């Protein structure tokens, strides 16, 4: 989950992303979060392979 | 309404009093309104003319031509907020001051300062076309622009003066040779009859009527306007006077300082304008320009009331020329 | 004039109903919430009862024709299309459309085929109304919309959805929802409210269970002087150890029955006796709140939100159905069937597009039906047609 | 729920069909009440005698101005035709809700 108080323990996305007006006509943002993990369950089947060349 | 704590009385009713806002210029209308995107602008000039060809021999040389020229010019404009803010504390316990025991509301403090900012907006525009008249810009405090359209331009001030203590001399006599001459021969373009105007201090208006060569003219029999039994302008607070084919009117405002008066012509093209840019918001930024902004913020946490408005024009005056400084002596 | 001056603010009225609403049913997590409610056995129920009349409208469907020769052979080729999709049925469909009444929405993607031999050959039916889970979908950004908020360009899948142990355009997607105005992409599931009386529902069983355990009103206490409880415990082979283990057999199986009864020494050595048998009682009041009646309210509470109220003791229950069958209708006519004759190019007028509609849900009354038909027929007011003939 | 609704109607041309060169309406674009204006939403005149318009928030244009009253159809609840914003029926029942959640608290509490 993103760490904004709405979704705190709820749920998760790919991407979150957040556009916000000041109310008084005079500034904006931009926001953007994402948080993941890239995990190789296997690391048995994945083989090295260096090359001596020349 | 309450008395002393064992006693009451009876509530009559409210007094207010607010000063004059005065809007004479703004009746005539001689200003025209522009509303562009930036806070820059251009003009373009353009004066062509003729020499004189001289004699030469029969056969021999000839003569030539000289070539034209041009100008360009470019100006900014200034700013103009306004803010104001309301607290708990100025509504808590204080009774609105209008009815017996009815509490203070919010709207109403905010309809007084709606009424407040107007008003200042109004004054503050009234004094910009004043300052232009003159032929300098308004921007107190602002060194940006500070533009005077005689040096920007070139140009100088004609003077006219009149003295009024002379009683054996018309003073019309000094108005009309100094004033219509330099004006028709600064006209510019090929025109005619340009209507004259003037804009007088009350000093200056009220000693102009008393001249003795004015009374007598008009004494010895009934014509029209009849100055001495009558009002000049009926009954309303601003005078007027028509006398030689010149149309004369009192500066109740006081803006003109005492005993000055401005001379310029009518109908001449292009001779005042107005500008108005965008404000510092992203709804207006590069939009196009409005006459007043004017915004509210309620509080979303209950314990704040907030009002802004803000605006940002420039008034600008092309021909220097055609104004002259009237200055009487008493 | 003709243009538009505003917009729907879809991504605004969102974001302030995620904020205004406890934090255990926003999106991300009411997906969990849904499945751990349900098991309660009032919540189960309303919402079993309410599949079982969606399932018997939608299983008797007809297809209504218009007045045209060509609206009737349209109305033909639309019937077998929707009662020959491979390995779906309408019935399936009803029942996984109306998941919004748990989690305010539901996707149907519709998916496309071309026929190799039939009575149709070279048209195009519709292969199956693929359900997407909502449980499946994106748990960030479930449905995504313009650079501004004012429209939907498609519905986001997961990638972990892909795997054994995305963005799907808005034009190949049906969307219900429910709870909402046309302004909320996700609809309010119709838990939210129920949320709170059942947190309550739930704490107040679990005190009654434990309350009736502790009730030990009438249990037996002993009294016996602490020289002999003290010489057992350091002679464990003194015939007081002997008599103290006795008792702690005895008074365990001291029931009522055809021989109890009782017999302890009367010494006295001060006010109080030295040995006593008393059972004990509540020493004053006890419980006032009753909560039984707190439950029953509660559960009243949240089957009105699902209009299965009546099980406490045309209705309430009926119309309700009647909700839930329209907004499936809506789906079906507006968004497949005219997508599914312009793929044929069948291209007829308003007035003659043929329509689907859902079964009864309340079964004829005899009585009612024959003796009413007699009253009108007895006049001739009732056309011969083998449309009537048919009716018995 | 709020006293007021706005709608605003949009209208377009015909390219194909039974009734070509003719207007329908495109849509009934509903304004969520809470994307309009929190400080002023009804504007009237320099006098308070008609409404002009009806402005909306520059929030709304966002992602994650002056409406011409001849656009919009207004409708309204509770009030006369003097009150622009509608009396929500939910007034009046305000404080027996604060007192009913109240109670609510302390009957769970008390068991």
């Amino acid at each position: 989950p993103s760490d904004t108080l709405r979704d705190a323990n709820q749920a998760a996305q790919e991407l979150y992303v957040f556009f916000k007006e000041s109310n008084y006509l005079r500034e904006a943002k931009i926001e953007s979060e994402t948080s993941f993990l890239t995990v190789n369950n296997r690391p048995e089947l994945v083989v090295k392979s260096t090359g001596k060349f020349t | 309404m309450q008395n002393g704590d064992f006693q009451i009385l009876d509530y009559t009713g409210l007094i207010s009093t607010m000063p004059r806002v005065d809007t004479l210029l703004q009746s005539m209308n001689l200003f025209t309104e522009h509303f562009g995107r930036t806070t820059v602008a251009r003009i373009e000039r353009l004066d062509d003319g003729a020499g004189d060809i001289k004699a030469v021999q029969r056969g021999g040389v000839r003569q030539h031509l000289a070539n034209d020229r041009k100008k360009i010019v470019n100006l900014n404009i200034p700013f103009f907020p306004l803010d104001r803010s309301i607290d708990r504390a100025d509504i808590q316990n204080f009774r609105e001051f209008g009815t017996e025991n009815a509490p203070a509301t919010v709207d109403a403090e905010v309809q007084r300062h709606m009424a407040r900012i107007r008003r200042s907006h109004a004054i503050l525009k009234s004094k910009a076309m004043y300052a232009a008249l003159k032929g300098t810009s308004w921007s107190p405090d602002d060194p940006v622009s500070d533009y005077n359209y005689y040096d920007v331009w070139g140009a100088t001030q004609t003077t006219a003066d009149v003295d009024f203590t002379k009683l054996g001399v018309d003073p019309i006599e000094v108005l009309e040779a100094e004033a219509r001459a330099h004006i028709i021969d600064w006209a510019g373009d090929n025109g005619d009859n340009y209507e004259i105007v003037v804009l007088a201090s009350r000093q200056w208006f009220s000693a102009l009527i008393a001249h003795p060569q004015v009374t007598g003219a008009y004494s010895q029999y009934p014509s029209t306007q009849e100055i001495l039994r009558r009002r000049l302008g009926g009954n309303a607070n601003n005078r007027i006077f028509e006398h030689k084919n010149i149309l004369f009117i009192e500066d109740i405002s006081g803006n003109i300082p005492a005993g000055e008066a401005y001379i310029f012509p009518r109908g001449i093209s292009r001779m005042f304008e107005i500008y108005y840019a965008p404000s510092d918001t992203l709804r207006d930024a590069n939009q196009a320009a409005q006459e007043l902004y004017v915004f509210f913020k309620e509080s979303n946490y209950l314990r704040e009331a907030k009002i802004e408005s803000e605006t940002s024009f420039l008034t600008v005056n092309n021909r220097p020329e055609l104004v002259v400084k009237s200055t009487g002596k008493f | 004039r003709m243009s538009e001056q505003g917009t729907f603010a879809l991504a605004k009225v969102q974001v302030d109903s995620e904020r205004m609403k406890a934090e255990e049913i926003r999106w991300p997590h009411l997906i969990g919430t849904a499945e751990s409610m349900k098991q309660d056995a009032t919540v189960a129920t309303g919402l079993d009862m309410l599949y079982t009349f969606v399932e018997k409208a939608f299983k008797d469907f007809k297809v209504i024709p218009g007045e045209s020769e060509e609206s009737k052979k349209a109305a033909k080729f639309i019937e077998y299309c929707l009662k020959n999709m491979e390995g779906q049925t309408l019935r399936q469909f009803a029942r996984d459309a109306a998941t919004f009444n748990e989690y305010g929405l539901s996707v149907v993607e519709k998916v496309y085929t071309q026929i190799a031999v039939g009575e149709y050959v070279g048209k195009y039916k519709v292969k199956n109304l693929a359900f997407r889970p909502q449980a499946s979908l994106s748990r960030t950004n479930p449905i995504v919309y313009n650079s501004d908020g004012s429209a939907i360009v498609g519905i986001k899948q997961s990638l972990s959805a892909f795997q054994n142990y995305v963005i799907i355009p808005i034009s190949r997607v049906m969307l219900m929802n429910t709870g909402g105005s046309s302004s909320q992409a996700l609809g309010v599931s119709p838990l939210v409210g129920c949320y709170r009386a059942w947190r309550e529902k739930i704490l107040i069983e679990n005190l009654e269970v434990v309350g009736a355990t502790k009730d030990m009103g009438g249990v037996i206490e002993l009294k016996i002087p602490s020289q002999i409880l003290n010489k057992a415990a350091m002679d464990p082979s003194s015939p007081e150890a002997d008599m103290v283990r006795g008792l702690m057999s005895d008074a365990a199986n001291a029931h009522s029955g055809e021989q109890s009864f009782f017999m302890l020494p009367s010494d006295t050595k001060d006010n109080a006796p030295q040995y006593s048998m008393t059972l004990k009682g509540i020493d004053g009041m006890g419980k006032q709140y009753s909560t039984a009646q707190l439950i029953s309210d509660r559960k009243k509470s949240i089957l009105d939100r699902l209009g299965a109220g009546f099980i406490n003791v045309q209705t309430i229950h009926t119309q309700f159905v009647q909700r839930v069958n329209e907004i499936i209708l809506e789906a079906l006519n507006e968004n497949l069937l005219p997508q599914l004759l312009a793929l044929n190019d069948i291209r007829l007028p308003e007035t003659e597009m043929p329509y689907v509609k859902a079964g009864e849900i309340v079964d004829v009354d005899m009585e009612g039906f024959s003796k009413a038909i007699q009253r009108i027929g007895a006049v001739g007011y009732l056309p011969k047609t083998p449309k009537v003939i048919n009716r018995v």
